[PDB]
């Protein structure tokens, strides 16, 4: 369950699915979310959840370190640049592209049309929530 | 057999819709017995051949039935429906059939702005409506210097009179005559119409109206020309059908004063019109369409006096069939002495009573000049086709005389020709009258089939795109008119005394069963026959098809009338007596196509969506009934098994770059559609590549709009995880 959801999480970082994860995937990670860790500061990190002290962080101890409104009304506000409250295709096509993935204008305009369930051409909250879940 | 995968949608059989949409639950295997269906209840479909696939949604409600990629009988109905009902679309392209569907509500569509909008535009270039259709064959006239028709078939009442209307009224615009034909209506519906079982008020004839134009391509004036009278209704009626509306109209007359002389009972009185048993009809009433046909005789410059002149040739028919014979046994007959039917028919007719009275029981034989007297039998039937005879003769007199107040004194430099005629028909119970019918329909349908054919033809030559299919009803066609053909073998049966129905039978069994493939047998029935036409099988009863194709008038009898001091009558008369009815109805019919084959043809097919003239109503029953009698089907059956689907290298990229990688986008986009397409599809004959356009067999533009909706959903739920990446790894940093 919950579980399996913190295992899709592990695999996340675990790139290499060697069932560990090094301070190079976690630097790895970091990076990508706009984050510039020094190899010090990953290794503190990466020792703070060690158990086992052998350098990388196996899932029971990550699981165990582990044991949402807020982190998509954090998301919503990243798509929506200009904060009006809607999230146009063209946002959506920002956000997209700078996350790694590359689309045409079409596959964003499908999106934005599937998350609009109002009819009204853009996406607001309560539709980005929706669209989420 | 890919195409058959989760939820996607087929249409079933329905006894109530005809055609029911039901999404596939379980992909299928290669195999499989059943498919597992959902109905908006769910199914275990009883499969080797497979349901009818529904078309993807952006070519459903499509301005032209030909661009739908399954190009099936439920695909079509659908399309019109949605268009019909959602969109309020009474008009549809089929290639360059335009469908009509009569919505029975007044539509503001046929204004002035309108017909401006439509003037000077190009075929296709704007919606589907009967005034493109007029549009055209304006242009092609003055273009190619060529006379035109516009046929426009379907049963009537369908909406066949308000689309000439509206032709016509498009004509006097863009370019008096329009009101007058108008004006003549009730004159050619009295004369020409009657209601069969099926329709209270069907035309019984095909009525060509030529529309003349100056060197100037301005109407001077109009020439109404009929064909294909239906003869035998004179003095036939089956159950529950009446004889032309006319002769119930002055029955209902029979006591207004200017009348009396008529000597008219009322119409179960009479043997002309009484054998249906069905002297009225709801909701009409014959006594007030009488004054409507008196006015507008008048209006179209018919003397009061030639009215009543009309009415006494009538009356007089009506009397006539009701003169009695004895036979004074048995190759003898006679007529009661001052029989009443006959002394007021000679009466009525100006005539001298023994003078006629013998002419209609003797026959004069001319080696030597003999009178014979003849049978009651042999009486009966050439008064039948006296009565007949003055009939048609009344008819084409009463047109005549319409035709002097629509011709001009102009010199004619050109004319478009409305054709308004029937299409197919077949009851429970088929007989001579409906042979007739559905032999005209072969004939139109092959002057149709020639021309698409012609047309595919050029367009591919257009395209660079070499060549097709044609479909021929010519066999169907010899099988009807060619010698020992069903038609001459009748004929041949008529000129043998002892011949019957069922002799006749046996010889179409003994020349055409197992010989010729659209000649079949009913395996219960020696005493009918069944015709494969164009649109459907047709089983006729040979029943009566003797007597309705005898027609032997006796020259005697005639000259007696031409004697008459009744001075119309013999303005009616100014072998061939002996023809017969079926072959005089070839003869008209060959002279309608030698018109209808000198011009270029448009069509124009309208249809009932229902049996009760409810606005925007449209039952699939009726409908899958008249797009079949119409020709749709079938033509649309022969369209999808060509290239039916045709788009721009334009428009193929403009939809289906999603499916396209960077790498095989080029400069030269046209190439890029070659190879792209080449690639999608891997069988080379699925399409060919033309000068501007790609032709794509049936279902093949189907199938790319299955990947293009693949490709999008794929791309959907790939933005959504990456989203969940970046939501979950910024959860736990
Ligand atoms: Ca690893
Ligand atoms: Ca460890
Ligand atoms: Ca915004
Ligand atoms: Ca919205």
């Amino acid at each position: 369950e919950q579980i399996a959801e913190f295992k899709e999480a592990f695999s996340l970082f675990d790139k290499d699915g060697d069932g560990t994860i090094t301070t190079k995937e976690l630097g790895t990670v970091m990076r990508s979310l706009g984050q510039n860790p020094t190899e010090a500061e990953l290794q503190d990190m990466i020792n703070e959840v060690d158990a086992d002290g052998n350098g990388t962080i196996d899932f029971p101890e990550f699981l165990t370190m582990m044991a949402s409104e807020e982190e998509i009304r954090e998301a919503f506000r990243v798509f929506d640049k200009d904060g009006n409250g809607y999230i146009s295709a063209a946002e959506l096509r920002h956000v997209m592209t700078n996350l790694g993935e590359k689309l045409t204008d079409e596959e964003v305009d499908e999106m934005i049309r599937e998350a609009d369930i109002d009819g009204d051409g853009q996406v607001n909250y309560e539709e980005f929530v929706q669209m989420m879940t | 057999s890919e195409l058959y995968t989760k939820f996607a949608r087929v249409w079933i059989p329905d006894p109530e819709e005809v055609w029911k949409s039901a999404e596939l639950l379980k992909d299928y295997k290669p195999g499989d017995k059943v498919l597992l269906l959902h109905l908006e209840k769910d199914l275990e479909y009883r499969l080797g051949e497979l349901p009818h696939l529904r078309n993807p949604d952006i070519l459903v409600g499509e301005n032209d039935l030909t661009a739908l990629s399954y190009l099936h009988e439920p695909a079509v109905l659908h399309n019109l429906r949605v268009r019909f009902i959602d969109s309020k679309l009474i008009y549809t392209y089929c290639g360059i059939v335009l469908v009509a569907i009569n919505p029975y509500e007044q539509l503001p569509i046929y204004g002035e702005d309108i017909i401006n909008a439509y003037s000077g535009q190009n075929m296709g270039d704007m919606d589907p409506h009967i005034f493109a259709v007029a549009e055209e064959a304006y242009k092609q006239m003055a273009r190619d210097e060529r006379n035109q028709s516009i046929i426009v078939s379907g049963e009537s009442g369908a909406g066949k009179t308000v689309s000439a209307k509206y032709a016509m009224r498009y004509f006097a615009t863009v370019s008096n005559v329009e009101e007058k034909v108008l004006a003549s209506n009730p004159i050619m519906e009295s004369i020409g119409n009657a209601k069969t079982t099926r329709n209270d008020n069907s035309s019984r004839f095909g009525k060509y109206i030529e529309i003349g134009f100056d060197k100037r391509y301005r109407i001077i004036g109009a020439n109404m020309r009929t064909y294909l009278l239906e003869k035998s209704r004179v003095v036939f009626q089956a159950e529950e059908e009446r004889n032309y509306h006319i002769f119930y109209q002055l029955c209902a007359s029979a006591k207004l004063p200017e009348f009396k002389m008529l000597r008219l009972g009322n119409a179960d009185s009479f043997h002309y019109t009484k054998q249906g048993g069905s002297p009225m009809i709801e909701g009409v009433d014959d006594a007030k369409e009488m004054a409507h046909t008196r006015q507008a005789c008048t209006l179209l410059g018919i003397s009061e006096s030639y009215q009543m002149g009309i009415f006494r040739i009538l009356a007089g028919i009506l009397h006539l069939g009701n003169v009695g014979f004895a036979s004074r046994d048995s190759d003898s007959c006679t007529i009661p002495p001052k029989h009443e039917p006959l002394t007021i028919f000679c009466d009525l007719m100006g005539v001298d009573y023994e003078e006629m009275c013998h002419w209609l029981c003797h026959r004069k034989l001319a080696t030597e000049t003999y009178i014979k007297p003849i049978s009651k039998l042999q009486a009966t039937n050439a008064r039948d086709a006296l009565a007949k005879h003055i009939y048609a003769k009344l008819f084409n007199w009463i047109v005549d005389h319409v035709n002097q107040a629509l011709h001009s004194a102009v010199k004619q430099h050109s004319f478009i020709g409305v054709l308004d005629i029937y299409g197919f028909e077949t009851f429970e119970i088929n007989s001579f009258e409906q042979f007739c019918i559905n032999y005209a329909n072969e004939k139109l349908q092959q002057q149709f089939n020639m021309h698409v054919f012609k047309l595919e033809q050029e367009e591919y030559m257009k395209e660079q795109i070499p060549w097709i299919d044609f479909y021929d009803n010519q066999p169907c066609i010899n099988l009807i008119e060619s010698k020992l053909g069903i038609l001459d073998l009748l004929d041949e049966e008529c000129k043998m005394p002892k011949g019957t129905d069922d002799t006749w039978a046996q010889k179409l069994y003994n020349t055409h069963l197992n010989k010729c493939a659209l000649f079949e047998k009913p395996r219960m029935s020696n005493k009918a026959f069944i015709i494969k036409h164009f649109a459907d099988k047709v089983e006729y009863q040979c029943e009566g098809f003797l007597e309705k194709n005898k027609d032997t008038v006796f020259e005697e009898q005639i000259k007696v009338l031409k004697s008459s001091k009744f001075k119309m009558l013999p303005e009616l008369f100014q072998k061939e007596h002996k023809k017969t009815v079926g072959h005089q109805f070839r003869n008209s019919l060959h002279l309608l196509m030698e018109t209808l084959n000198a011009t270029t043809p448009h069509y124009v097919r309208c249809i009932k969506p229902n049996d009760f003239k409810f606005p925007f109503t449209f039952d699939e029953k009726r409908a899958v009934q008249q797009l079949r009698a119409c020709g749709v089907l079938e033509t649309i059956r022969i369209s999808a098994a060509g290239f039916p689907s045709r788009w721009t290298y334009q428009e193929f990229f403009s939809r289906y770059r999603v499916l396209m990688k960077q790498k095989d986008v080029l400069g030269d986009r046209k190439q890029t559609c070659k190879n792209v397409l080449e690639k999608l599809i891997l069988d080379k004959d699925k399409y060919q590549f033309g000068k501007t356009k790609i032709f794509f067999r049936a279902g093949q533009v189907a199938y790319l709009e299955k990947l293009r909706a693949d490709k999008l959903r794929a791309a959907c739920i790939r933005i959504q995880k990456t989203i969940r990446g970046w939501l979950l790894r910024k959860r736990y940093l």
